[PDB]
């Protein structure tokens, strides 16, 4: 797909070819213009073009390669903040995303093995570009990157309060606790520590577990 | 390729991290407390600008 | 899918084969199946006109030396073992010395075989199986075995006098590693690339000289079957490294007369100021005493893999692994005659005896050769 | 001389600061002509530069540069069976590749660390010659042409240094192959030094538990035999003596558990000593302490070779760690399911002390979920924690459930549809969900199939079926053959032993028929059913509700949920009648699933499958001729058509069968045949001997990434099924199935397809053997 | 309801009467945990109170239980030893 010129005509292929919406088109000559010359000028910016055309052809893996081939190779464009915009939206929809959601199927019950990197990523953006163009989208994601990962906390701490294992209760929501503060499933998962410690004789634990929920029915 | 009837539309597909907006904060009462931030997802919510989720410009 | 993952050699044909002194044979004198195709140090040996001639399979013979006629035929079906009678896999050679066939087997066992029955007179362990033919001389019976040692066999009684290491090769670098005693040493090379020499008297390293390196930094392959054994000339070690590394350095203090210590020898003799030698292209070439100069060269038995090359009816004979027997001028590389007695070919350096050629092939087993 | 300017002329992977820093001679420095010197060396010193040509205009240096920039390509030529990324890797070694730097002193580096390469994998005989091939503007390929001559075979293993643990059976413990002509092809025996390795240590295993705790292994030393393939090697070994475990001195951190550690230890005092049951009695401890809470069991036996009365004794110091261990457990790689349905999988429970075995019991439902793809974990400690180690189950996840059909063509008629789906582990549940039925122009059928498998978490399986067949086969209405079938089966599965589990039901059996076929054996059921059903006619019901018990049980003694490889499972089913039933039968049927390996990868594995059944009245009856046996293609015997096999009826002289349809499904009616004919359709036998004859196989084209998940799978599939209550009266002139042999037989490969959707298996097979009434479509497609 | 007899389900997590007689009110927290290591489930709003508690019931013929509670004071003192049997 690549034509072997000098790699200025190689990016206008890829930026007119991103463009077109032939990412699978764009990708082959963003890369190879840098393939057979890595000492392109709009490297940095092929990296941003490269996820550009990544997560709009959806390559999620191969925009987080991008990520790694810009942060490693090129770093020197302060779209950091795009990266890590393009990193915690890219670990977003790589963790746990179907068709089913047209009526509401469930897809938190699952591994948010990678939406905890997209809230790190995403956090990186907030912490490490807190005034950036793109803080304000992570944040709304942000949100569903802690609570799906509270929700899923939540969905181990529902199973030990229906087999038993009322420690391994305490032990989940203390920890949905500690991490989710303002989750509503950390409140939901509130009373099963508290109904844990009545199942094993800390009711007095358990009411004030009982006077948390008194104070986080605010 | 695309449908011979020539219509799409049919699903609108999951983006529901998108809109996501902190929900109602907990307040431990005293000698009950807990400390609910210890970990990183009470999020650093930051002064930053633009639109919300993936809507937002990708260079 | 096996006619495909399997794999094959290369090698290269015998260019003019002659018949101007028209080779026959002297008369042919089959053991059985002798070397086989594992490389096995085993060489028959002709003495008192009675080739007293071997094979791994255990039969141990007499070839009456006019028509190659049993005078006795044992065998070494082997005693000690792992089984009763097993074969012998003789992987040191015939020696015959008084009244003692020793032959190295590859039970680390050097039976003496008494010459006028070919019984048993005395055989003794060694340590590992014989990379080197059983050198017997002076008391001794001295093999450079495949773990560097040079076991001393008691000659006429068997006892082990003693067992020292030498240059040891890690693998069973295959060649002639043997310990040939010159001036009181038994001077010896090792098949991992050096040449030394060693107090015959007691197994002392009077000194040792790295010739080349081998199995590292200068990587032997699995053709590699190189010796390094000293034909000493003159009181200079002439020998070779084992990738073929050919050196003449001296006998009791081991300084370098001159060296082709580049060298791809595999066989090779000091005739004169005219070292015949075989190549790793298997091939014939006479260099000098006072260095390597090619005196003339041969490749007209080219990758046909050659015995040493030795002197018989007046032309320079060498055979071959594929059954070529070749008459070369001990001048310019011409063959004079050619013959194919075997197609087996010859794991045996050719016993030059008798007026005649005693040649003991793998499996198309001694034949003697005349013109 | 001080330089003005510096000409920098060709980098094309160095900057023209990264020239000039490289240049002790830079813009603003002196330039002498030993600095000049310092600059050709010091620009060759990048690596990137071929050629430098320092020179100067006076001072104002022009630097003259040829570079090895990025190679632009790699060919690979000569490698017949040694892939090119193999090749790729020493090449990487060397420090090119592709897109890279080339270094022409690396050139060397790539063809002999290439032998060296070759050197490994039982060759050396090979050279490679690595051909710099230039492309534009400085680019180059590395040509490689791969002279590999050929590779070693295991010959002869000489093993020296024995002869009271003779070599005889120190060689007893390999195997290879022979034979190979080209017309009688046989195997291959190709040697690697790596399994020479495993070897060696497999003959000190060999010596060690007969007693031999002095032998040693002298020197090794194989043959660098002028054949380029001959491995001979010279083993020098010291066989030492035989010993005897006399004692054991078992001690250290025991926990707690002295007893049943020392019975774990013990011993026959004095018996010929066996370091791999002291090597196996250690471990036993490990897994005893682990079990009870102690996952760092440090265990060690030292047997202290005693050998003044020729003995050891036996040294153990044993180590555990502290009272619990599992604080909690995650898992990981549950992107499709929930972790409460794997934790229901589960039997190691968070808040308790440590079972190991609990932990892989709960694995191995895991290993028997059949969705996943596999089951790892993390069993990290939490630190500074005696009592805590949290196990991050991080597995691999499989897809849930699969489509079926069988419908020949659609729009080309009525409101008429085939289904079924399967949704086991609905959403993430755990609940097999597989519904099937179809509403057509000769049928309305549905058919309902839930489990819910851990009603209780003991592994109490609620599962239930539904059935309703509005059934009439509708060729021109309820006058051929009405058969409309309802009733339910809902049972339990429950581990009595989680190997040997029990099997139960219940078999409702509403039947509703009308005006049944005129075969002679279909009436001859209903003659034992103490009916008389009119041979002239299809006009005869039948109403059956058969009250039925079933049972069965399973044996589960094989590995994996979803692609076995070793083991057996043995799966019995039957069923029986009960007063109340409308006929009083029994039937009795048996399958298995054993998996032997050929070769002991695995990938060659012999798959043990047979079916057999068996059915009668219970007293007075018979098993009905609805619950006859059948087989054909699109089975464990295709190649046929379905129901082809089994025995064959006869229609009775027949008529108008509430008018069979005008020369339509003539059944001998009033269209034509008024007499006995043959009917060559299976009605099937009251048993069954069929069977399944099929090999995994490895396949070097399709990718061992999906070649272990496409099992590749030949056969030579026969059976029979035949009648032990077959009247050979009333079928002397036409198939007799009294006879068990009626062997049909077809031969071809199956073509499984692991999908999204699951294995999806399709055929073709040739019958070679066949019998009555087999019809033969010998393309077979399973979806 | 009518069951005759219940597979059994288990909880460990707790000290034995052992790990009673190693520990003592005035004890500190550590020299407990160099012999009782740390507990599966604390206190997470008040004072050291190390919970060690079992739960098992006998295939659904009531209920067995072990709480042995551990509460120290702040100074990981030990001060109270709440073993506490079967509900």
């Amino acid at each position: 797909e690549v034509p072997d010129n000098p790699p200025n005509e190689i990016y206008a292929t890829a930026q007119q070819k991103l463009q077109d919406g032939n990412w699978r088109q764009a990708i082959t000559q963003l890369e190879a213009l840098d393939n057979r010359y890595p000492f392109g000028p709009y490297s940095q910016q092929v990296q941003l073009d490269l996820i550009y055309a990544y997560y709009k052809n959806a390559d999620l893996p191969l925009a987080q390669a991008a990520i790694d081939r810009f942060i490693r190779l090129n770093p020197t464009h302060p779209n950091i903040d795009y990266v890590m915009y393009m990193r915690g939206l890219t670990n977003m929809a790589l963790d746990d995303s179907a068709l089913q959601g047209f009526f509401g199927v469930d897809r938190s019950d699952r591994d948010p093995q990678h939406a905890r990197a997209a809230f790190s990523d995403f956090s990186k953006l907030v912490r490490g570009y807190p005034n950036s163009q793109y803080t304000t989208d992570a944040t709304k994601r942000l949100v569903f990157l802690k609570d799906r990962l509270a929700k899923y906390e939540y969905s181990v701490a529902e199973y030990y309060t229906e087999r038993g294992a009322w420690v391994a209760v305490v032990n989940r929501v203390e920890g949905m606790l500690r991490d989710y503060p303002d989750t509503q499933a950390t409140r939901d998962a509130l009373p099963l520590m508290e109904n844990a410690y009545r199942q094993m004789q800390m009711n007095a634990q358990a009411e004030k577990v009982a006077k948390i929920i008194a104070a986080n029915s605010s | 390729c695309s449908s011979d009837s020539r219509y799409k539309r049919q699903v609108s597909g999951d983006e529901a991290y998108l809109e996501a907006a902190p929900l109602a904060e907990l307040h431990a009462p005293a000698g009950m407390i807990l400390p609910v931030t210890s970990g990183d997802y009470a999020i650093p919510v930051t002064n930053g600008s633009g639109a919300v989720g993936k809507a937002l410009d990708i260079r | 899918l096996f006619n495909s993952e399997e794999d094959v050699v290369k090698m290269s044909p015998l260019p003019t084969v002659e018949n101007q002194f028209t080779p026959t044979t002297a008369w042919s004198t089959s053991v059985g199946s002798g070397i086989g195709n594992f490389y096995s140090n085993l060489h028959p040996a002709l003495a008192d006109n009675v080739v007293y001639a071997a094979d791994r399979a255990g039969l141990v013979k007499a070839l009456n030396a006019d028509d190659g006629k049993e005078i006795w035929s044992v065998s070494l079906a082997e005693k000690d073992g792992w089984f009763s009678k097993e074969p012998a896999l003789l992987s040191g050679g015939v020696t015959v010395s008084g009244g003692h066939v020793y032959i190295g087997s590859e039970k680390a066992q050097v039976y003496a075989l008494n010459t006028s029955d070919g019984t048993v007179a005395w055989q003794t362990k060694v340590a590992g199986e014989a990379l080197s033919r059983p050198v017997v001389s002076d008391g001794l019976v001295l093999i450079h075995t495949s773990n560097g040692q040079l076991q001393a066999l008691n000659e006429a009684d068997g006892a082990v006098k003693w067992t020292v290491n030498l240059d040891m090769p890690s693998l069973s670098l295959r060649g002639e590693s043997a310990p040939t005693t010159a001036f009181g040493a038994a001077v010896v090379g090792g098949d991992n690339g050096r040449v030394s020499a060693v107090l015959m008297e007691q197994g002392q390293m009077i000194w040792q000289q790295r010739i080349s390196q081998a199995t590292g930094s200068t990587e032997i392959d699995r053709l590699s079957d190189v010796d390094t054994t000293p034909v000493v000339v003159n009181g200079v070690v002439f020998a070779l490294a084992y990738n073929g590394n050919l050196t003449a350095l001296d006998l009791r203090s081991g300084q370098i007369m001159w060296k082709r210590e580049l060298g791809s020898v595999n066989d090779f003799i000091v005739d004169g100021n005219r070292i015949y030698l075989v190549d790793q292209n298997d091939r014939v070439m006479a260099l000098t005493i006072d260095g390597g100069v090619t005196l003339w060269t041969q490749s007209d038995l080219l990758h046909r893999l050659l015995t040493s090359p030795v002197l018989y009816n007046g032309n320079l004979v060498v055979g071959d692994s594929e059954g070529y027997l070749h008459w070369i001028n001990v001048e310019d590389g011409r063959f004079v005659a050619q013959q194919k007695v075997d197609s087996s070919g010859f794991q045996t350096e050719p016993v030059a005896a008798d007026g005649k050629l005693l040649i003991q092939a793998k499996d198309g087993t001694v034949y003697s050769i005349t013109r | 001389f001080v330089v003005k300017d510096i000409h920098f002329e060709g980098l094309q992977r160095v900057a023209v600061g990264a020239a000039l820093l490289s240049m002790p001679v830079r813009t603003g420095d002196t330039v002498n002509d030993e600095d000049i010197s310092n600059t050709i060396r010091a620009l060759f010193a990048t690596g990137n530069f071929e050629d430098v040509r320092v020179l100067r205009d006076g001072d104002t240096l022009l630097v003259q540069v040829k570079e090895r920039p990025t190679i632009a390509s790699i060919t690979f030529s000569g490698n017949k069976s040694v892939k090119d990324d193999m090749l790729k890797q020493n090449l990487e070694a060397s420090g090119v590749r592709v897109g890279e730097s080339l270094d022409r002193t690396t050139i060397a580096d790539i063809e002999k660390g290439l032998e060296d390469f070759y050197y490994s994998v039982g060759k050396y005989s090979a050279s490679v010659k690595a051909v710099v091939t230039p492309l534009p503007r400085n680019r180059v390929d590395l040509k490689l042409v791969f002279q590999e001559g050929v590779s070693a075979e295991i010959q002869q293993i000489n093993i020296v240094g024995n002869h009271a643990f003779t070599t005889d059976e120190l060689i007893s413990h390999f195997q290879l192959r022979d034979e190979v002509p080209w017309w009688n092809v046989v195997g291959d025996r190709k040697y690697q030094k790596q399994k020479l390795a495993g070897d060696l240590e497999t003959l000190r295993s060999y010596y060690l538990d007969r007693g031999y705790a002095r032998f040693n292994i002298d020197s090794t030393q194989v043959s660098l035999t002028p054949d380029k393939k001959g491995i001979y090697v010279t083993v020098n070994i010291t066989e030492g003596d035989q010993y005897k475990l006399s004692g054991v001195e078992v001690s250290g951190n025991l926990a707690g558990h002295s007893a049943e550690i020392e019975q774990l230890t013990k011993i026959e005092p004095g018996e010929l000593y066996n370091g791999t049951k002291v090597t196996k009695m250690e471990d036993d401890i490990k897994k005893l302490l682990g079990r009870y809470g102690y996952a760092y069991p440090r265990v060690q036996s030292m047997p202290e070779i005693n050998d003044a009365d020729k003995t050891v004794k036996l040294r153990v110091n044993v180590d555990a760690g502290n009272r619990f261990y599992v604080r909690k457990i995650r898992f990981e790689g549950n992107d499709t399911s929930k972790d409460a349905v794997l934790r229901r999988e589960m039997r190691q429970m968070e808040g308790a002390w440590l079972g190991s075995d609990l932990v892989d019991q709960g694995k191995e439902r895991l290993n028997r979920l059949g969705f996943f793809e596999t089951v790892d974990t993390d069993t990290q400690r939490v630190p500074g924690s005696p009592d805590q180690v949290d196990v991050v189950y991080k597995v691999k996840e499989r897809n849930t459930g699969s489509f079926n059909f069988g419908i020949g063509y659609g729009t080309e008629s009525g409101v008429s549809f085939q289904a079924g789906v399967q949704q086991d582990n609905w959403l993430g549940t755990g609940y097999a969900v597989g519904i099937n039925g179809t509403k057509n122009d000769y049928q309305t059928y549905a058919e309902l199939s839930v489990t819910n498998p851990y009603f209780t978490v003991d592994g109490v399986s609620l599962g239930g079926r539904l059935f309703y067949n509005d059934f009439q086969a509708d060729d021109a209405d309820l006058s051929d053959y009405t058969n409309k079938s309802y009733g339910t089966d809902v049972t339990l599965g429950f581990p009595i032993n989680e190997y040997n589990s029990l099997r139960a039901g219940l078999g409702y059996v509403h039947n509703s028929l009308s005006n049944m076929q005129p075969q002679v054996a279909m009436w001859r059921y209903l003659y034992s059913m103490g009916e008389h059903p009119s041979t002239s006619d299809q006009d005869n019901s039948f109403k059956t509700d058969d009250f039925t018990f079933n049972y069965g049980w399973t044996y589960n003694k094989l590995d994996r949920g979803y692609f076995p490889t070793d083991g057996s499972r043995v799966n019995l089913t039957g069923k029986v009648t009960i007063p109340g039933s409308d006929n009083e039968y029994y039937k009795v049927t048996l399958d298995t699933a054993t998996y032997v390996p050929i070769d002991d990868d695995h990938k060659w594995v012999v798959l043990g499958r047979t079916r057999w059944g068996y059915g009668d009245g219970l007293g007075g009856k018979e098993m009905p001729f609805y619950e006859n046996f059948y087989a054909g293609g699109s089975s464990t015997v295709r190649g046929f058509q379905s129901n082809t096999i089994g025995p064959k009826a006869v229609y009775f002289p027949h008529q108008a069968s509430n008018y069979d349809p005008d020369y339509d499904y003539e059944c001998a009616t009033q269209d034509g045949a008024k007499d006995l004919c043959k009917s060559d359709d299976a009605v099937g036998g009251n048993a069954m001997a069929v069977a399944s004859l099929e090999f995994i196989t490895p396949t070097p084209f399709i990718s061992d990434k999906y070649a272990n998940s496409v099992r590749t799978s030949f056969f030579w599939d026969m059976g029979t099924v035949w009648d032990t209550n077959w009247d050979s009266s009333q079928y002397s002139g036409y198939p007799d199935y009294s006879d068990p042999s009626n062997i049909r037989m077809s031969a071809g490969i199956a073509l499984q397809w692991m999908s999204p959707l699951g294995p999806l298996v399709f055929s073709y097979a040739q019958p070679f053997k066949k019998y009555d009434g087999d019809k033969a479509e010998q393309f077979q497609f399973n979806i | 309801e009518r069951v005759v007899y219940r597979p059994d389900i288990n909880q460990g997590n707790y000290l034995t009467a052992n790990d009673v007689s190693k520990i003592r009110v005035g004890m500190t927290q550590q020299q407990v945990a160099y012999a009782l290591g740390t507990p599966l489930m604390s206190d997470p709003f008040g004072t050291n109170t190390w919970f060690y508690v079992f739960r098992q019931q006998p295939g659904h013929e009531g209920v067995t239980q072990q709480t042995l509670t551990l509460t120290f004071n702040s100074s990981g003192v030990l001060t109270n030893i709440d073993n506490k049997p079967a509900l």
